[PDB]
């Protein structure tokens, strides 16, 4: 009655000569004439059999399902003050190759432990319950990964989302540069997906690859030596969801840092831009060139 | 001219953004079913599953309206990567679903667009419930992702990533069943097959019994070649071009040209990996590439407006996603697929390439300014009598001539006089 249900369905043949097995033995009881020791060594050899076949085969399921949940850990780790966009790429890189090494070795120690049921089960690859069997090991490692990555996914919107910021003491976590741009005010950062050089988005969006990175070191269950898990990570509605949650976070800070960085571009950003020959049309005398040197003596304390 | 635009859909309802949802055009309408919504509001308590729910496709001056239709003879199950063909124009049938994951269907659903009614076909699916392993009575095994083709008379499937029982593997065998009694027969040709490979889309090329099976996925590796399978000999011949980056889960729709027929590739994933490991990045292209099956070559294609933006503006790949073309606005519209997050957006792109049929040689194509002749400019699809024009010169000056069609092949003309003797074309306007 322990025995799983995908378990008894794939290797039913071996649950079964037990049963006829047994079944001989209870008809044979009667007090009358005991012959258990010997019924006791036939019965206990082919129940231990059967019992530590079905150890094996939970063992196995358990071990699946432990090195998942250890696997997933924290994505992004926030080293107290702010560095760099670079720098954080550079620090992270380091804890991404340690944690990208430790799935992989997680991954390792499951597709053994996969192989380990087939001896205890001693079940032909070809036999369909195996190959079942073999399919449902691979989803829940799927699912293992999808929630691993979503929490990785959801650490970052807390820290990646303003609202829960704001309420924290957290602050700032990324730094900005800024440098006047003939053109316009330039970030460091340059604030936009831009596809081009290095931004936020950009680190943001390889940050995010990372997590969907770890879908090679699983390399799929069985039947196909080489395959992907990025397809089916995808397709999951749950990590869509926390997908999408991060980017409109990412679009709601470039919308109002638009306007912070407007108000300086209001007079600064028109002021590189117009050429220093401009002087001559402002005045137009004597009399109204003091004027204007006043204004512009004036105008350099209100600017300093 | 050609470029991405975005279709706002407005209705009653809107349908949720989707990944296993398979469009096709019949007759002069739309029928577009898929599941896998992001939102739970089906099954619910986890393990979400697909939504059994159909929506018409209506699209007029850019304005699109969805319109589902909850009156059928019967109701199939939930459908997810399922592939969909349509027979005539009044028998689109949809096979190859998937419940839950671990659930494959390898029954076969048949709805009729005029009476709005789901079938199943004679005793081939006598009885329909969701089960992991299903090996009777259709020779194909349960599957998903897979790729249908529909032909006069047949239907092919030569998709994978299904397998028979708990075991899943990619499949390197097509299966044609005929529609006439719904007869499942394993074909098995003898040219060397190609690797197996999973979420590849196959369509029939110019009307002819050879079909193109492009860019696949599959566990050992993710294959990006053309395969062209023809009935007729049975053995499928290859062409030999390959994509220059190997992609999968790609979705192409047919596009007819009298000229040569257009086959458009887009969306879908590339990942270029050396035989095993690795294999955990993937790229999303929202460009589409476009192929001549005469030319049998895969050309880029750019957008020759930038509507003042100054840079080329295109919607997200979203890796596998429904793309159907209307044949009366020349324009394939894409509904999109899941990349990350689900996104309800749609895109059409009207095909500059795809001009409208309505020229192969024309003679002479030399002459005298100073002389009149009338030349016979011969090719596809011309109109008959009346409401037919030709255009004239065209080195730097715009003409238009009288005109006859001799047969819907052939127009005759008139030379017109030309100033200067440099360089003369000749072109077709249907007014519009």
């Amino acid at each position: 009655t322990c025995l799983l249900p995908v378990e008894e369905p794939l290797v039913k043949k071996k649950i079964q000569d037990m049963e006829e097995e047994v079944k001989p033995g209870i008809e044979e009881i009667r007090w009358k004439s005991t012959n258990i020791d010997q019924f006791i060594s036939k019965s206990k050899s082919i129940v231990d059999q059967l019992f530590e076949t079905v150890n094996k085969m939970k063992d196995s399921l358990q071990k699946i399902h432990k090195s998942l949940a250890n696997f997933n850990v924290k994505i992004i780790e926030r080293k107290n003050r702010p560095m760099s966009p670079d720098d954080y790429d550079q620090f992270l890189k380091a804890i991404f190759s340690n944690k990208l090494t430790i799935v992989k070795d997680n991954g390792n120690q499951i597709q053994k432990l996969v192989k380990e049921v087939l001896d205890a089960v001693k079940a032909d690859k070809k036999q369909n319950s195996w190959k079942n069997y073999n399919d449902y090991v691979n989803v829940i490692v799927i699912e293992g990964i999808s929630t691993a990555i979503q929490t990785a996914l959801l650490h970052l919107n807390e820290q990646i989302n303003p609202v829960f910021i704001k309420r924290n003491d957290i602050s700032p976590l990324f730094d900005i540069r800024l440098e006047l741009g003939q053109s316009g005010i330039q970030f460091d950062p340059e604030i936009g997906e831009s596809s081009n050089q290095l931004t936020v988005r950009n680190t943001i969006r390889n940050w995010i690859n990372d997590f969907f990175n770890i879908a090679g070191t699983i390399q799929r269950l069985d039947t196909t030596m080489p395959g992907d898990f990025l397809q089916e990570i995808r397709s999951f509605f749950e990590i869509k969801q926390c997908l999408a949650m991060i980017t409109q976070n990412l679009e709601w800070i470039e919308n109002e840092c638009n306007q912070f960085r407007a108000r300086f571009d209001t007079y600064s950003y028109l002021w590189t831009e117009d050429e220093q020959i401009s002087f001559n049309r402002f005045l137009d005398n004597l009399d109204l060139f003091d004027e204007k040197i006043t204004h512009l003596k004036a105008i350099q304390q209100e600017i300093s | 001219p050609l470029v991405w635009t975005q279709l706002k859909q407005t209705g009653t309802t809107q349908p949720t953004a989707r990944s296993g949802h398979t469009i096709i055009t019949v007759g002069k309408t739309h029928i577009m079913f898929g599941g896998l919504d992001n939102d739970k509001n089906n099954y619910k308590d986890g393990k979400i599953a697909p939504n059994n729910q159909v929506f018409t496709l209506k699209l007029t001056q850019n304005n699109c309206e969805w319109r589902q239709i909850a009156c059928q003879g019967d109701v199939p199950l939930p459908r997810c990567y399922h592939a969909s063909c349509a027979i005539s124009a009044d028998k689109m049938l949809v096979f190859g679903g998937s419940y839950t994951s671990n659930l494959r269907f390898n029954d076969t659903y048949i709805l009729k667009t005029t009476s709005y009614q789901w079938s199943k076909p004679a005793n081939q699916i006598s009885g329909g419930e969701p089960k992991n392993a299903e090996s009777k009575i259709g020779a194909p095994q349960p599957r998903y992702g897979h790729s249908a083709t529909f032909f006069e008379g047949k239907v092919y499937i030569f998709g994978g990533h299904g397998g028979i029982n708990y075991q899943r593997l990619a499949f390197n065998d097509l299966y044609v069943l005929e529609t006439e009694n719904f007869e499942w027969t394993r074909l098995e040709p003898k040219g060397n097959p190609p690797d197996p490979r999973g979420g590849h889309s196959a369509a029939m090329m110019a009307n002819k019994p050879q079909l193109m099976i492009f860019g696949g996925w599959s566990f050992t590796s993710q294959y990006s070649n053309i395969m062209i399978y023809d009935i007729e000999k049975d053995e499928w011949v290859d062409p030999e071009i390959a994509h220059e980056i190997p992609k999968w889960n790609l979705s192409g729709i047919m596009a007819p040209s009298i000229p040569s027929w257009k086959y458009f590739i887009f969306g879908g994933s590339v990942g270029s990996f050396e035989e095993g490991g690795n294999r955990t990045n993937s790229r999303f292209v929202d460009d589409s590439f476009v192929l001549d099956i005469d030319t049998l070559s895969w050309s880029s294609i750019n957008l020759e407006a930038d509507e003042t933006s100054k840079a080329v503006c295109k919607p997200r790949p979203r890796e596998s996603a429904s793309i159907f073309y209307d044949s009366g606005e020349s324009r394939a519209i894409v509904f999109g697929g899941w990349a990350n997050n689900w996104l309800n957006d749609l895109w059409a792109l009207n095909v500059s390439t795809i001009t409208g049929p309505p020229i192969f040689s024309i003679k002479p194509a030399l002459g005298p300014l100073t002389g009149k002749t009338k030349v016979l400019i011969e090719g596809d699809g011309f109109k008959d009598t009346q409401n037919i024009s030709v255009k004239f010169s065209g080195g730097k000056l715009e003409k238009e001539v009288n005109g006859t069609f001799v047969n819907e092949k052939e127009i005759s003309c008139e030379t017109p006089t030309f100033d200067y003797p440099r360089s003369v074309e000749v072109t077709v306007c249907m007014n519009k």
